[PDB]
RNA sequence: UCGAUGUCGGCUCGUCGCAUCCUGGGGCUGAAGAAGGUCCCAAGGGUUGGGCUGUUCGCCCAUUAAAGCGGCACGCGAGCU
RNA sequence: CAAGUCUGGGCUAAGUGGUAAAGGAUGUGGCGCCGCGAAGACAGCCAGGAGGUUGGCUUAGAAGCAGCCAUCCUUUAAAGA
């Protein structure tokens, strides 16, 4: 995936106006001032009574329902992705899955349990092969 | 069933006016419709 | 969208819509044609609609002929505002219509498709209209 | 095209056919069997040589049937006069083939039964709609 | 073709024409005089005819002209026409736009295409007993891109035009494919 | 209306509208039954008790057949707070 | 509530009259020009209602009836790729 959009449509916003709070005169009394959007498939609702009128206030709570979204509909994209990759990457000594040797000279495949003899040669991009045998190991199980 | 803009749905469909109003009669019932 | 590339003014009067077309009475183009018959200002997302509308209906066939361009542009003040202050911004273009002109005309498509096609693209108008083929509408000379 | 209430009409492949893939069983779901139309009955197939065998079916309820044996497709017979294999994605004016006047007339020696005129010229001029749906092109 | 005509005194425009007469002008380089032709007949006539074919115009005289129309102006708001001018003939070579049919079917025509057939009526100059019909085109080797066009035809012995000749006759376009959409 | 028309909310008392939340009829259904959905006719009568906040509006606890949306100077302070 | 339940010809069945739009409908009444009518179907009523051929391609499958492309020819009273 490579977009980045999310146009939320008021398809699925629960908007209401519920009478203003704190300070003000007969007019935050009798003005549907404060506002309360709420988004239904999801349960979060924000609401906003910083300015004095409704259009303002039902925009300026979209500005941040559409902030507090592109943090919690990323941070699934974080989460579906970080189990999406797998598992092997511990780096520690014991989690290896391929060893290359220029002492005694050899290359060890510890999936398939190969051993060749050119460390060398592999450095090179000589990689078909054992890209051939890592193919049939790990689709061999599934 | 009830709407604005009644016409004839498939080649069966046949435009009746009982009541006053303008109705659909057809075989299958999906088909039905009453103007109002 | 579908508003003009360069315009020396950018806000202009509103006027108003005395009948009669002055011009654009016959068709001169395809075989059948969309004629207005009530006066109104057509937006561009209206033409747009109407465009697309047809080429979905009898997809990949004849040619479609626009005859009108939204060139006036529509001002329109901000919420919760008061009266005065200036003149308003422009929220998008329209192009004025009178009676009898053709809107529309299509070629290279069978008589059914044509008509469906025009029935579909006047029911996306603010206006009546009506449907017309060719013949005394040769104006040529 | 026999009667009706239980048939099916097919077009069989050539050397083996069995099994389920071709329409194997199809014409069970309609009533058929496993040992009446394999062995004993590829002494057509063995026999007409390969490719496809427009050979039917007429079911009874009872293993009977009328193993109509019919001529090849003439989709097929045409592969064979230009050489294709398939035809065309899409036919009209361009194609993969060409097919010359008498080369439409090559085949009035395969196709001449039940087509409806005895003639090799009152039955070519029906082809010639058919080098017109797979596209093969008429030299001229 | 023929047709009745009378002549107008030259009272109430608007209203002969409702009563059904239909007014207009027969001219020429010497005389000319307004009449009235009926809606009726003229309406058939004008349809299935045009600008091509000659028409009579037997008058309380019996006199019956040669002629063309010229000039015929529409009533705009609900299709109608209001005037019509008739062009009187003789013997003079004078022109008319000659109607134009394109027996054919471009290579435009399988892959996507239409044909606009642009100036489908050719502005000609010729005497009387030289007025064709059907100056057929052939349109059977428009490909689809690159089209025909100009007076680059086959103008019958006593067809001398007055075009360019470059005025683009026909051509062959794609056609309205779904696939779209955009914005930025 | 500024030689005065007391302005939120709660309490009391209600009454009216239907574009109906129940209950009553009914047409479809991707209605097997049961239970659902949508739409039409129909208010006659019902529409609960608490936690939080001045709250209206809301979220929540436990129920319910349902816990309807609105008008009445967002009813009602010469009735109360 | 003063003065015609006046005279002659029409139109409307909704209480329209006695509020409203896009848009729907064999509501009525009067005009048009086109079909096709003893090659007497206008509707019911009797039988037909075909073959290459399942057109190709695409497809688990696409047999006229998912879609794209071409869209002719033959047998007959007729029957479409
Ligand atoms: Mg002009
Ligand atoms: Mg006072
Ligand atoms: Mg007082
Ligand atoms: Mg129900
Ligand atoms: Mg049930
Ligand atoms: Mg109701
Ligand atoms: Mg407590
Ligand atoms: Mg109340
Ligand atoms: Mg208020
Ligand atoms: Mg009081
Ligand atoms: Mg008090
Ligand atoms: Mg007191
Ligand atoms: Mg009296
Ligand atoms: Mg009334
Ligand atoms: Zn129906």
């Amino acid at each position: 995936d490579e977009e980045v959009e999310v146009v939320l449509k008021p398809e699925e916003l629960r908007i209401d106006v519920m009478r203003a709070s704190g300070p003000g005169g007969q007019g935050v009394n009798t003005t549907d001032s404060a506002v309360r959007v709420v988004h239904l498939p999801t349960g979060i609702t924000v609401t906003c009574q910083t300015t004095r009128s409704q259009i303002k206030n039902k925009e300026l709570a979209l500005k941040i329902l559409k902030a507090r979204l592109y943090e919690l509909e990323r941070k699934k994209r974080e989460e579906e992705l970080k189990a999406l990759r797998g598992e092997v990457r511990p780096i520690e000594w014991g989690s290896q899955i391929r060893s290359y040797v220029l002492d005694k000279n050899y290359v060890k495949d510890h999936r398939t349990g190969l051993m060749r003899h050119d460390p060398e040669n592999v450095l090179d991009g000589d990689l078909m092969d054992l890209i051939w045998a890592g193919l049939e190991w790990k689709a061999g199980r599934r | 069933k009830v709407r604005a803009s009644v016409k004839r749905i498939c080649d069966k469909c046949k435009v009746i006016r009982r009541h006053g109003r303008v109705y659909v009669i057809c075989e299958n019932p999906k088909h039905k419709q009453r103007q109002g | 969208m579908l508003m003009p590339r360069r315009m020396k003014y950018r806000k202009q009067q509103r006027g108003r819509l005395k009948g009669a077309t002055k011009g654009g009475d016959y068709v001169a183009f395809g075989d059948y044609g969309l004629v207005a018959l009530e006066p109104a200002w057509i937006t561009a997302q209206q033409i747009e609609a109407a465009r697309v509308a047809m080429v979905r209906h009898f997809r990949r066939g004849g040619k479609i002929f626009i005859r009108i361009f939204p060139d006036k542009p529509y001002t329109k003040k901000p919420l919760e505002v008061r009266m005065g202050k200036g003149k308003g911004n422009v929220e998008g273009y329209v192009a004025v219509v009178k009676p009898g002109r053709v809107m529309f005309e299509v070629a290279g498509v069978t008589e059914e498709q044509a008509m469906e096609a025009l029935r579909i693209a006047g029911h996306k108008l603010p206006i009546k209209t009506k449907i017309v083929r060719r013949d005394a509408y040769d104006e040529a000379q | 095209m026999k009667k009706v209430v239980a048939v099916v009409k097919l077009q069989l492949p050539a050397g083996k056919a069995t099994p389920a893939p071709p329409v194997g069983p199809a014409l069970g779901q309609h009533g058929a069997n496993i040992m009446e139309f394999v062995k004993a009955f590829n002494a057509a197939t063995a026999n007409m040589g390969d490719a496809i065998v427009p050979v039917e079916i007429t079911i009874y309820a009872d293993r009977s049937f009328t193993f109509v044996t019919k001529t090849p497709p003439a989709s097929y017979l045409i592969r064979k006069a230009a050489g294709l294999e398939k035809g065309a994605h899409k036919p009209g004016r361009e194609k993969v083939g060409r097919i010359t006047w008498e080369q439409v007339l090559e085949i009035a020696k395969q196709k001449m039964p039940d087509l409806n005129t005895t003639d090799l010229e009152a039955a070519a001029r029906m082809i010639a709609g058919s080098a017109r749906s797979m596209g093969v092109e008429v030299v001229g | 073709y023929r047709l009745k005509a009378y002549y107008r005194e030259g009272e109430k425009p608007s209203a002969l024409r409702r009563a059904g007469k239909l007014p207009g002008v027969m001219y020429n380089r010497h005389l000319n005089r307004k009449v009235y032709v009926d809606l009726v007949e003229f309406d058939k006539v004008f349809r299935q005819a045009s600008i091509h074919h000659v028409i009579v115009l037997e008058l309380p005289d019996g006199q019956s002209l040669p002629t063309l129309v010229r000039q015929v102006n529409l009533d705009k708001r609900r299709r109608r026409p209001e005037h019509v001018d008739f062009f009187v003939l003789s013997d003079e070579p004078v022109e008319m736009y000659v109607p134009l049919r394109f027996v054919g079917t471009p290579a435009g025509v399988r892959a996507g295409g239409v044909l606009q057939e642009i100036h489908r009526d050719i502005l000609v100059k010729v005497s009387p007993r030289n007025i064709p019909e059907f100056i057929e085109v052939d349109v059977s080797g428009l490909e689809i891109g690159d089209s025909l066009h100009a007076s680059d035809l086959k103008l019958p012995p006593g067809v001398e035009l007055a075009v360019s000749p470059e005025e683009t006759i026909a051509a062959v376009v794609p056609p309205e494919d779904v696939e779209k959409l955009a914005e930025e």
